């Protein structure tokens, strides 16, 4: 939605 | 240096807009749109990254010494983001590209 996640960008790819 | 932090570009994770900037970057016309900004959750930063036919971003945990993502620890979001610029590969994706409008450019 507009303000609620958990795991963003961790690896290259 | 080898990674980014200086020669990189998306190390701006301090004071900008929230979902707005990412929605803007994720919905931009061109691919590559990269941007890190603050989220409503404490110890929760986020990374906007628009890739060809692929888009996903979430919250990053920032600590006053070492920021950490949903998998590994990183020296300030700029570190993992700098890694992305250094190793992006997504055609026009290299943490150093604006969001050109198909209609305008």
């Amino acid at each position: 939605d507009t303000e609620v996640y958990e795991s963003p960008y961790a690896d290259p790819e | 240096g080898s990674p980014g932090i200086h020669e990189s570009k998306e190390w701006y994770h301090a004071s900008l807009t929230r979902a707005q900037a990412e929605h803007m970057l994720m919905r931009v016309p061109r691919d590559g749109a990269f941007l890190v900004r603050k989220r409503n959750e404490p110890n929760s930063y986020a990374i906007s990254f628009r890739a060809e036919g692929k888009i996903k971003h979430c919250r990053v945990q920032q600590e006053g010494q070492t920021v950490m993502l949903g998998n590994s620890e990183f020296d300030s979001l700029v570190d993992l983001i700098s890694y992305y610029e250094k190793h992006p590969l997504y055609r026009k994706m290299k943490l150093r590209y604006p969001i050109n409008e198909e209609n305008s450019s």
